[PDB]
């Protein structure tokens, strides 16, 4: 599923997002934006034999298990398939867990990159929350 | 920090009747409130996680709802192993936070 | 499977520091994020704190920074240090993973002069 913006912003508002551990809304939608471009199902195989999954490409090797991963830690404690739904529930559900960490959302390099110092209130503007 | 606030206090029920229990946030934390069943001299154990979301080994008879401030935890047809103690937290912000508690008793 | 269990003494001294352990068996401490929580004497819960795998720890405030989190995991074991203790630092001790799938049974710790 490519979800569409506004879409996005209203699910995930739904789904406890806006103002999550100091986070508000306009980062996770930017974060889907710069790293799956809102397409759940996404994947992208690296290097290190790792694989970024879904919406907001969560990795293999620290939080799911694809069980093709060398030193996998399984941290979300879920398989990556379940990241790969048009239903948004399990992505969130891990993500919670990975921004819980002390990085926060440094763990989204796309996120980093494109997100991090920006206006990312912009991304839920226009927008029926 | 965030205030959670459970009511009643106590409640009362005879098995077989459905019961539901009230947690109130002090702020909004979206969906980000768990429901816990703590019995004595025993450790606590999750029953609903994210307000609604189930959870794998518990009975189908607990549910949750709600969002924003106001969410509640629903038991259809109380049996008499659910009698104890139930605590609502919030992880929404940090310090993660617990509502007071209610305690659900044969009547 | 994974088990959690809480170890330490169960009586303390004013002022002095409470050192718990929490042993887990069934997986490595390093693939999960660990809590400690405690249970007053009145119903009353304390998220106490967790450390993350990163390494980074989340304190509650509560506590006036006399909480320390750490981990070993050559022993796959995580521990909780409470510094100057008093009679409001007395109730039952829990060891937790951070999903709240995995709990200790619990261990009363109780300061007094006595």
């Amino acid at each position: 599923k490519v979800f569409g913006r506004c879409e996005l912003a209203a699910a995930m508002k739904r789904h406890g997002l806006d103002n999550y551990r100091g986070y508000s809304l306009g980062n996770w939608v930017c974060a889907a934006k710069f790293e799956s471009n809102f397409n759940t199902q996404a994947t992208n195989r690296n290097t290190d034999g790792s694989t970024d999954y879904g919406i907001l490409q969560i990795n293999s090797r620290w939080w799911c298990n694809d069980g093709r991963t060398p030193g996998s830690r399984n941290l979300c404690n879920i398989p990556c398939s379940a990241l790969l739904s048009s239903d948004i529930t399990a992505s969130v559900n891990c993500a919670k867990k990975i921004v819980s960490d002390g990085n926060g959302m440094n763990a989204w390099v796309a996120w980093r990159n494109r997100c991090k110092g920006t206006d990312v209130q912009a991304w839920i503007r226009g927008c029926r929350l | 920090d965030i205030v959670l606030t459970q009511s009643p206090a106590t409640l009362s029920v005879t098995p077989g009747n459905s019961v539901s229990l009230s947690c109130r946030a002090s702020q909004s934390i979206g969906n980000n409130l768990h429901w816990y069943q703590q019995k004595s001299h025993e450790s606590p154990r999750l029953l609903i996680k994210y307000a609604s979301q189930s959870i794998s080994g518990i009975p189908s008879r607990f549910s949750g709802s709600g969002s924003g401030t106001d969410f509640t935890l629903s038991i259809n047809s109380v049996e008499t192993e659910d009698f104890g103690m139930y605590f609502c937290q919030q992880s929404n912000s940090w310090p993660y936070t617990f509502g007071g508690g209610t305690k659900l008793e044969i009547k | 499977d994974v088990q959690l269990q809480e170890s330490g003494p169960s009586l303390v001294k004013p002022s002095q520091t409470l050192s718990l352990t929490c042993s887990v068996t069934g997986d490595s401490i390093t693939s999960d994020f660990w809590s400690w929580i405690r249970k007053f004497p009145g119903n009353r819960l304390e998220y106490m704190g967790y450390v993350s795998y990163s390494g980074s720890t989340y304190y509650n405030p509560s506590l006036k920074s006399r909480i320390s989190i750490t981990r070993d995991t050559s022993k796959n074991q995580y521990y909780l240090d409470l510094n100057s203790v008093t009679t409001e630092d007395t109730a039952t001790y829990y060891c937790a993973n951070w999903d709240g799938d995995y709990w200790g049974q619990g261990t009363l710790v109780t300061v007094s002069a006595a």
